[PDB]
DNA sequence: GAAGGGGGGCTATAAAAGGGGGTGGGGGCTCTCTTCCGCATCGC
């Protein structure tokens, strides 16, 4: 926890020479702001594709737990986080495929599967399999299918 | 909302009336003539209706 | 009182004297150049200043929809009956309500104070 | 939280939403602090100006003045109720005033029983003309307008705020310097409960009727504001011509104003004079000024005659646009009319001009009064 | 100059340290003159040389949307200095 | 053919009529929003600049077109579905359209070679949507459709939703920009001070301010005083003024005589000439451009380190951030000199006195800021962070020799959450940078009535901030009329400083003035760039949007032309200010938004360009497809600016101002539709305003929006935090013309109740009310109060989590005493349960790091049912729960109740129907007020609203109230009051209703409309014996809701001083708020460790233990002393 | 900070010390009461 | 010339080998009081 130092108002304020002699530090901790960064890049992917905060937190949490573990160390943050949210939309019963988290990262579709199956392991923890129903919404809505259509794909899918 | 039950004022039963006033302004008769016509004399009772708004009409335009 | 600027480089000409021919002189700071002086007055200061009002009305107010119009004060020049009258309401007169009028008349801006 | 109606001037307490909070003493020595020091009858004469800070209000003040009348009658029945509510009497029903051809009680021999033990006080009432006192009626007052209670009867006189009121030398001020804190804290609940049940007899409105005036009091007020239409123009055409003289140690300008606000208030007062003669006695609106209980001449008069003039941080309506009021006037007018100057009534209703002149005014009340509060509050603590 | 003392004279920056060093020096004779008892007020304690540091009542942590203590102004601020120093 | 007196009443309501069915009241607020999204999103987009990349292969990205499409909710699936504003309101979500943007991308790879590719429609955020506007799903709904949306057909809109929170932007008033105002400071250094804020077209880069000063004569000296006083200019990035002749050399004017031909457009005036004397003196020194732009240069922003820099950078001062609004291009040079000059010449006239010192009342030197200029600037700064991220991210994979994908370079927080913030909190700008950003342009619309509801869409905020003091702008100056009304304005610290629309008032949206200006130079118009300065002085200088373009010979065929073209709408829309100042030969054209305008009717040879078709074709206003519109096409109303009003001269109505009569004014160019359109929302609700001192308007301004009715046709489907309905709302007997507008009838916020005004028994004293018992048992002004309660779940954490549960009290740590029995097995109550205080509505567990309790409590005097229970997913995600409890309020002792006129008052007591007075024919009054209310206050529209109610009710008919109406009159009323056998005054003989006795006075009672406030005693009513304390000071809690105590303030200490009553004083200081313990060292007065378990006592410091002394302080005492030690002090204790 | 915890209407001594807020205090509408005494004081049940 | 088809690469799985490169983590608004400067005055 820590203060951030504002702008000045005064001429006591600013150096000889215009700029300010108060500028704030960088006291943030490397493993702190690689952590930051993640939940950032996290969000930014979230909003891509519209996820609710409640799969972001989920995923937030899944990081910091990975993070901490540290058997991915050797990996990119970037597709941890990626991973981790795929990972994330599982847990919560509304699954997205590699390819559209591969869409919304700059990750590319190997790394996050790759990154996915380390997770698991780390975390000790499992995701239900997918079934053809866990996609019919999106992908049917997203095409601008009727409820009718929806339903009848589900069913001959299942 | 709905018509009140009595007036206000002298506890006259004013709630059996609102159907019939509302007929009568569709029959051509004035407010004041409508009044009459329904048996409210005292002004107390007159305001009832007169001053009367049906929300409930509204109201029952969305779907319960 | 007036303001002239040299012929040279087109700036303020100030009052000078020359002590040979003790004459007036206007003289250029930064050009060096030197007129006679005409007017002999370096300037005037006005303390009660009663610049006449009449001066500095616009003929073109008569079109103001919003002064008010009398036609018992006739134009003195063209003889039109309808005129437009107002007061200064101008600063540094410390009073103020006296009448200007306007002939109405277009092409006839006659201003005067009654 | 129930209030007697007579605390509310001390709290400067009113009842529509005023919030008061309570504390309460939690031992006997803070509790006989309060008891000895600061319970409400040992308040009743503030130090501040030597005088009664609580006093009679709205309904007793109107009603005991309309009570005290020289003409007010009871019969026995109407005084059997009032002595009902009456703490401090002995039980002596007194010999009526009048014994034939019926039995009545005046207004005042009811009032003699409230007032406590044998105070001696006199007081004028509020209508009660200058040169009574030099007349051949000095001690015999034709109106009822002297207020003499001796030992502690009133024996003659209307009562009002003059001697009921928070003034030095009020009747309720020498029941307090005379008979004590706790029979003046009866005198001002016997006050209430007498003449509030009493009320409910002879009643008090105020309706449309009360702002009424006689066809020949409108004609009255209107000549006079025609008039001071005239007499403002012919101010103004003086001015215009540089006929108007300034007047020593005042600008043209100046001279100007001080002539059209002067024809201006007297148009004013004189009009307010015309409608408050033209009332009668049993006007409601003259019966709350009479009392003190609410309300002015200058509040009748603007019911009834005219608003006046509006003026904002003391001068009339400025020219807010350019040389004029408002976009209804034409240029540099100086009229009663473009300045502010509302030539209706209350009653009569203000033009749109007039009313948005006239909300011009209301607005610098509205802001005095919410600077009113901070900058005397910085002073009072600063002073402390 | 703000927090900076500058004595000129040419100019340097005058440091705290400096300024504690020419207030030891003054002789508790010469501190009453200035107005200032030496037993309660030495003119050297007026520089910070040690900074004390509130009781947590002063400085308490309130609790509010679920078990999250959220820390007083003045506990982030000796944060800041704690770093700082350690630094 | 021609509108008759006869007539004219009726014509000019339906003029108003036709105007509100086209218009509504909340059409400042749509107009505005729909420019941002329509026009002022896609110029900012368009003016950003291309993206270009270089790190060799050479990127460029442009956003060419936008795409908006309807408000869209995303499940937790990812399914898109539209979203009903109800949807948003109910699940908290924000009422957001996705933005798309067309995105070209160019690469130059050096190859000769260039690959275009267009992502079209690219997602950059959310834009939150205003309700009701052109892109809102309620757009073109009929009212039957918004039915079927569970939406009131009545609700305006004009309000945004963000996280389920309807939230209003208060238009800002500020000065208006690119005009200069000349004004006297007493105190400050300079005797006259020509300020301009000048912007750019479209409101770019903020606004720019330049200060043209005159030295004060204040200064002695046989040199100072010799000159005279000498211009100084304050440019903007300069620390120091700057002498006014070294600007006009540094543009590229060093003779003397070309400077003054840009100041001084007559040297044949002598006066004028002596005034700039002193200034041309004092830059004498600098004698040439760049000299005097190395002058400018050398008190820039940042030290220059050479002469080049510093003459670089002060002609990049000048030449964009000097009067941008003049221009921003490296040629503006001389339009800015003549600008320059007019601000000195405008300094001049000031100082000479030829010329009035403006005014900041002024409203035509006023500007309101609607949602549309609001939404605009933080879009701009939202925009270019995105491309700023856009050029980050991509400056980082050009660096590394790969391309960039476009869609993950694009960040859509940027723009949604900048966007919902802003509207969320209300603080206006960045949430980093909140120091400077402006508080309160945001708020949450208040409900409690529609009148409230309509009244906070209208209402605008004085740029004065609220804690500053000044009474000068809390006035009610006379540019007010027509624009803002002169009577709603709240009573305390913001008298006259938040302001509420005229009923009639538009606020202009704003245009281009490219039509304009193309126009006049078409028009025998000269350029300001090919005149000579000679010609200046004859001709009228020609001002569009403060802008000088040029100068015309012929100002009266020029405004005769530009008035025309108007009125036709053929070149010039309606909402454009054409002002020509004939004394100052200006004529200022005004094109921008935030110019509050009216329609006034259009006056020629005074005769009303109204005539009696217009108005049969209002008559038949539908089926006919004449609207509103079309008067304006047809040129016989047109709208009017406050600046434009004072060139106006106006006739207040047709009947009367312009007939034939004593000559004062023959040339009328407008009148007013209607006087009574001055005044606002609320203030048109009050019967007979004209007739009440105008305070007692104010008043019921206020007190209106406190009254309970039906705040909304739709209120069963909200869940509001709370809301107030009434049982049986009555439509005002005595209504006004202006209230049909309101939606008053629909929505009514009140009951006509039978007054007596009469002295009954003592408990209507002093503002107090006596209400009949029977009355109330009957349903008079009964009223439910809903409360929702909103309870969320959230998992956050590595193993925290909160759960609806029915927390047990062995299984959860946390538990009161309160009741947890009605909860269901999920946590939740079930509706039509009956609830009272300290009882458990939600119940919510978090599991500890065995489970804490966060159950929610209902509100301790609330006794109510439950009526709903809702359910869902909040925009969150996360299970989310709101529970309506209803409370029906029978009307009690406290309760207060306002009539329309400024008469609020509590009920002091309620008698039944026996006990009340009664009339012969057994009427007993519903409400009882003192007669001591009216003297003082002088409401006789309360007097006339109660006679007239009478005959409305006995006639059969509404009263009509409208103000300034000559055919209603007070002595009319009582004639007619006559012919229905009571007292023509409305007074009535009253019988004692203990006794029977007739009152000796007869009473004035009729129907009065009053109306049931918020606020209810039981509300307000609060004990507090011993309850929590604080856990900083350890002194009572605060707040009603938290139970608690009562401030006893430095007043009351001070007034328990002057009683004496020391032991009292102590009692409330020391022994009821926080006595504390301490022990102190005897030795040093400093606070000791006391070990009571261990009874031992040390101070370290002394190194003793044996003489401590237990004190006695207040808990507040300790904690000073504890503060001032943290400051080194050291407050010591002495017992001796 | 410390000095700005201090100073002011609202702080530690005039808003802490000088006044400060009790226990055993009461709060609500005031209405008139002709029937009590003027050193009466009508009080809910609910307060008592 | 669009569209389906065929062939082949990609994906993961273990494992070894050795080195380059990728990744992450340290480090060089108003009123009042006080202070400074210019001036004229004497003094020596
Ligand atoms: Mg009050
Ligand atoms: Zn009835
Ligand atoms: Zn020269
Ligand atoms: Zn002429
Ligand atoms: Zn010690």
């Amino acid at each position: 926890l820590s203060t951030m130092i504002g702008k000045g108002t005064g001429a006591a304020s600013f150096d000889e020479f215009g700029n300010s002699k108060y500028q704030n530090r960088r006291t943030m901790s490397s493993s702190d702001r690689a952590m930051m960064n993640a939940f950032k890049e996290i969000t930014t992917m979230a909003d891509r594709i519209n996820l609710p905060r409640n799969i972001v937190d989920r995923t937030n949490n899944l990081f910091k737990q990975v993070y901490e573990q540290k058997s991915l160390k050797g990996r990119a943050n970037d597709a941890i986080a990626s991973a981790c949210l795929y990972i994330a939309c599982r847990q919560e019963g509304v699954p997205r495929t590699f390819k559209e988290i591969c869409a919304v990262s700059r990750i590319s579709k190997k790394e996050i599967g790759r990154c996915f199956k380390l997770i698991l392991k780390a975390l000790e923890t499992s995701v239900d399999l997918i079934t053809t129903g866990d996609f019919m919404s999106r992908f049917c809505s997203n095409l601008c299918l009727p409820k009718q259509v929806q339903m009848a794909a589900t069913h001959i899918a299942r | 909302m709905i018509i009140p039950v009595r007036c206000f004022t002298c506890g006259k039963i004013v709630g059996n009336k609102w159907e019939a006033y509302l007929g009568l302004l569709q029959a051509e008769y004035t407010e004041g003539d409508a009044l009459d016509a329904l048996g409210l004399k005292r002004y107390c009772c007159r305001r009832m209706l007169l001053a009367h708004v049906d929300l409930i009409e509204k109201l029952l335009n969305y779907a319960p | 009182v007036g303001i002239r600027f040299c012929q040279e480089c087109n700036n303020m000409l100030y009052p000078k004297e020359d002590k040979e021919n003790r004459i007036l002189l206007y003289a250029c700071r930064n050009c060096d150049y030197q007129q006679e002086a005409d007017n002999s007055c370096i300037y005037v200061n006005k303390i009660t200043h009663e610049v006449d009002e009449l001066t500095q009305i616009i003929a073109d107010v008569s079109q103001d929809p919003t002064l008010p119009r009398t036609e018992d004060h006739p134009c003195q020049k063209c003889g039109h009956k309808e005129a437009v009258f107002f007061q200064s309401h101008s600063a540094r007169a410390e009073d103020a309500m006296r009448l200007y009028y306007v002939c109405t008349a277009p092409h006839c801006g006659h201003r005067w104070t009654e | 939280f129930r209030l007697n109606l007579s605390v509310t001037t001390p709290y400067n307490a009113d009842f529509d939403g005023d919030e008061m909070n309570l504390h309460l003493p939690q031992s006997l020595e803070t509790r006989a602090e309060i008891q000895e020091l600061a319970m409400v009858p040992r308040m009743i004469v503030t130090p501040q100006s030597n005088r009664p800070v609580m006093g009679i209000v709205q309904d007793t003040l109107t009603a005991v003045r309309k009570f005290t009348k020289r003409d007010v009658f009871l019969e026995r029945g109407e005084v059997m109720n009032l002595l009902m509510f009456l703490s401090t009497w002995d039980g002596k029903v007194p010999q009526p005033a009048i014994l034939k051809p019926r039995p009545l009680w005046t207004g005042k021999q009811i009032f003699s029983l409230i007032i406590p033990g044998h105070i001696n006080c006199i007081r004028t009432h509020s209508t009660h003309p200058d040169d009574e006192d030099s007349g051949p009626y000095k001690h015999i007052s034709p109106g009822d307008t002297k207020v003499v209670v001796e030992n502690g009867e009133l024996i003659m006189g209307i009562l009002c705020k003059k001697s009921l009121g928070t003034s030095a030398g009020s009747l309720v001020h020498i029941s307090y310097l005379e008979m004590g804190h706790d029979i003046t804290r009866l005198f001002y609940s016997n006050i209430q409960t007498v003449i509030n049940n009493w009320l409910l007899i002879e009643g008090h409105t105020i309706g449309i009727g009360d702002s009424i005036a006689d066809s020949k009091t409108y004609q009255d007020i209107q000549n006079t504001i025609k008039k001071a239409k005239q007499d403002v123009i012919e101010v103004i055409e003086k001015a215009h011509n540089n006929e108007l003289e300034p007047t020593p140690g005042n600008t043209l300008r100046q001279t100007f104003e001080n002539q059209v606000n002067r024809i201006l208030n007297d148009a004013r007062d004189k009009t307010g004079s015309s409608a408050q003669k033209s009332l009668s006695e049993y006007n409601n609106f003259k019966s709350m000024v009479v009392s003190g209980a609410k309300g002015s001449k200058i509040n009748i008069s603007q019911v009834i005659a005219v608003v006046g003039q509006q003026n904002v941080e003391g001068k009339r309506i400025p020219f807010g646009f350019k040389h004029r009021t408002l976009p209804h006037f034409i240029k540099d007018d100086y009229g009663p009319e473009s300045r502010g100057f509302v030539e209706n009534s209350y009653l009569a209703g203000l033009t749109p001009t007039e009313f948005f002149f006239h909300a011009m005014g209301g607005r610098e009340g509205l802001i005095d009064t919410a600077v009113k509060t901070a900058e005397t509050g910085y002073i009072q603590r600063r002073l402390i | 100059s703000g927090l900076e003392l500058y004595a000129e004279w040419k100019k340097i920056l005058l440091s705290p340290e400096r300024v504690h060093e020419i207030f030891k020096r003054i002789s508790d004779e010469e501190c009453f003159v200035l107005g200032m008892e030496p037993r309660y007020a030495r003119p050297e304690w007026m520089i910070v040389t040690v900074l004390p540091v509130p009781p947590l009542s002063v400085r308490p942590a309130v609790v509010m949307q679920g078990s999250a203590r959220n820390q007083d102004d003045l506990t982030h601020k000796l944060a800041d200095i704690v770093k700082i120093n350690n630094q | 053919d021609e509108i008759t007196p006869d007539l004219w009443q009726e014509a000019c309501w339906i003029v108003i009529s036709s105007y509100f069915d086209e218009k509504g009241l909340v059409r400042q607020q749509l107009d505005s929003f729909d420019e941002f999204i329509q026009m002022s999103v896609q110029r900012i987009v368009e003016d950003a600049p291309p993206i270009d990349l270089q790190a060799p292969p050479r990127y460029l990205l442009k956003f060419e077109q936008i795409y908006l499409s309807k408000p869209t909710h995303w499940e937790r699936d990812g399914a898109p579905s539209p979203m009903m504003p109800n949807e948003a309101r109910l699940r908290n979500l924000t009422y957001s359209a996705p933005l798309y943007v067309d995105i070209t991308k160019t690469v130059i790879k050096e190859g000769e070679e260039q690959l275009q590719t267009q992502h079209q429609k690219t997602f950059i955020g959310k834009i939150p949507i205003m309700l009701r506007s052109t892109y809102c799903l309620l757009n073109g709904l009929t009212d039957r459709d918004l039915c079927e949306l569970n939406e009131c057909p009545l609700d305006p809109g004009g309000y945004f939703i963000i996280n389920g929170s309807e939230k209003v932007l208060i238009a800002q008033e500020k000065m208006a920009t690119n005009t200069v105002y000349v004004f006297a400071k007493k105190d400050s250094k300079y005797a006259y001070t020509g300020e301009c804020r000048s912007c750019l077209e479209n409101s770019s880069r903020p606004t720019s301010t330049i200060w043209v000063s005159m030295l004060a004569r204040g200064g002695q000296g046989a040199k100072k005083s010799a000159i005279g006083q000498r211009i100084v200019a304050t440019l903007p990035y300069i620390k120091q003024e700057v002498p006014i002749i070294i600007v006009f050399r540094a543009l590229g004017f060093v003779s003397d005589r070309d400077i003054l031909e840009h100041i001084i457009y007559d040297f044949e005036d002598p006066e004028m000439m002596e005034m700039v004397k002193p200034s041309l003196d004092e830059a004498f020194v600098i004698q040439e451009q760049n000299v005097a732009l190395n002058f400018i240069g050398s008190r820039g922003a940042k030290p220059g380190v050479t002469k080049e820099k510093r003459i670089k950078y002060a002609k990049e001062v000048l030449q964009k951030e000097m009067l941008p609004h003049v221009g921003v291009s490296d040629f503006c040079e001389t339009k800015k000199a003549y600008f320059l000059g007019y601000m000195v010449h405008r300094l001049l006239l000031a100082a000479l006195g030829r010329r009035e010192l403006d005014d900041r009342d002024h409203y035509g030197n006023k500007r309101l800021d609607l949602a549309g200029p609001l939404l605009a600037f933080l879009f701009r700064g939202m925009f270019k962070n995105l491309l700023k991220e856009v050029r980050i991210y991509a400056q980082k994979f050009i660096d590394r020799g790969k391309d960039f994908n476009l869609e993950l370079a694009i960040k859509t927080r940027i723009i949604s959450d900048g966007l919902k913030y802003s509207l969320a909190t209300g603080n206006w700008g960045d949430q980093k940078k909140a120091h400077q950003a402006r508080a309160g342009v945001s708020q949450v619309l208040n409900r409690l009535t529609f009148a409230s509801t309509l009244s906070h869409l209208r209402r605008l905020n004085s740029p004065i901030g609220r804690d500053g003091k000044l009474a000068k702008p809390r006035q009610l100056h006379n540019t007010l009329w027509g624009m803002v009304c002169p009577a709603e304005t709240p009573e305390g610290h913001a008298v006259g400083l938040v302001k509420n629309l005229a009923l009639m008032a538009y606020i202009s949206v704003g245009s281009q003035p490219s039509p304009i200006l193309e126009f006049l130079e078409e028009w025998s118009m000269e350029n300001l760039e090919e005149i000579s300065p000679a010609a200046i002085a004859d001709a009228t200088k020609i001002f569009v949007n403060g802008c000088w373009v040029g100068i015309h010979k012929d100002p009266e065929q020029l405004m005769n032309t530009l008035r025309k073209l108007r009125r036709q709408m053929d070149i010039i829309v309606s909402e454009v200010s054409m002002i020509r100042d004939i004394r100052e030969r200006e004529i200022r054209i005004y094109t921008d938004a935030g110019r509050i305008c009216r329609p006034l009717l259009i006056v020629e040879k005074q005769k009303l360009l109204l005539k009696k078709r217009h108005i049969d074709q209002l008559k038949e206003r539908e089926y006919n497809n004449y609207s509103w519109q079309d008067l304006v096409a047809s040129g016989v109303v047109e709208y009017i600016d406050t600046l434009e009003e004072e060139t106006v001269m106006l006739a207040m109505t047709p009947d009367d101002l312009q007939e034939k009569e004593v000559a004062y004014c023959s040339t009328y160019t407008h009148c007013e539709i209607h006087p009574s359109m001055i005044l606002g929302v609320c203030a048109s609700i009050i019967p007979f305003p004209d007739h009440n001192q105008s305070p007692r308007n104010t008043y019921q301004s206020a007190m209106g929006k406190q009254a309970m009715g039906v705040y909304i046709t739709n209120f069963h489907v909200r869940m509001d935090t709370l809301a107030h309905v009434l049982y049986y709302p009555q439509k005002p007997l005595v209504t006004t013309r202006s209230m049909e507008y309101l939606r008053f009838r629909e929505l009514p916020a009140g009951i006509n109740s039978i007054v007596a005004i009469a002295s009954y028994t003592g408990y209507n004293q002093e503002d107090s009310v006596i209400m009949n018992r029977s009355a109330v048992d009957r349903g008079f002004f009964r009223s439910v109060f809903y409360r929702s309660y909103k309870e969320q779940e959230s998992k956050k954490g590595f193993d925290q989590e909160e759960v609806f549960e029915k927390p047990t009290r062995e299984t959860c740590q946390g538990m009161r005493h309160a009741i947890y029995d009605k909860l269901d097995d999920d946590g939740l109550i079930a509706p039509g349960v009956r609830v009272s205080g300290d009882d458990v509505i939600i119940g919510k567990t978090v599991t500890l790091p065995t489970k804490r309790d966060c159950s929610t409590f209902l509100r301790t005097s609330e006794t109510g049912i439950v009526d709903q229970v809702m359910v869902t997913l909040n925009q969150e995600g996360y299970k989310f729960c709101k529970i309506r409890v209803r409370s029906v309020r029978i009307p009690q002792i406290g309760d207060k109740f306002a009539s329309r006129h400024g008469q609020k008052g509590t009920c002091g007591i309620q008698y039944r129907q026996e006990d009340m007075p009664f009339t012969c024919e057994g009427i007993t009054p519903d409400i009882i007020i003192n007669p001591h209310a009216i003297p003082s206050r002088m409401t006789i529209g309360h007097l006339i609203e109660c006679l007239q109610g009478k005959v409305s009710a006995n006639k059969g008919e509404i009263g009509d109230a409208t103000p300034f109406n000559d055919a209603v009159n007070v002595q009319k009323i009582s004639n007619l009051l006559s012919d229905y056998g009571y007292h023509l005054r409305g007074n009535e003989v009253l019988y004692n209703g203990f006794t029977g006795r007739k009152i000796t006075s007869q009473i004035f009672i009729g129907p009065t409309y009053y109306q049931r406030l918020k606020h209810m005693v039981d509300d307000k009513i609060h004990s507090r014996a011993r309850g929590p304390i604080q856990i900083l000071n350890r002194q009572p809690m605060e707040g009603r809701s938290r139970d608690g105590g009562l401030r006893f303030g430095e007043m009351e200490r001070d007034c328990q001083i002057a009683h004496g009553a020391a032991q009292f004083l102590r009692e409330r200081l020391f022994e009821a708020s926080d006595p504390y313990q301490v022990h102190v060292c005897n030795l040093c007065g400093i606070m000791a460790i006391a070990n009571t378990r261990t009874h031992t006592y040390e101070c370290r410091g002394c190194r003793n233990k044996t003489q401590i002394s237990l004190v006695r302080m207040p808990y507040a005492c300790k904690l000073l002393f504890q503060e001032l030690m943290s400051m080194s002090i050291a407050p010591r204790m002495m017992s001796v | 900070s410390l000095k700005q915890r201090l100073k002011g209407k609202e702080g530690r001594v005039r808003g802490n010390l000088m006044g400060k807020r009790v226990d055993f205090s009461a709060r609500t509408v005031i209405t008139p009461d002709p029937n009590l005494s003027i050193d009466q004081v009508g009080v809910p049940r609910s307060i008592a």
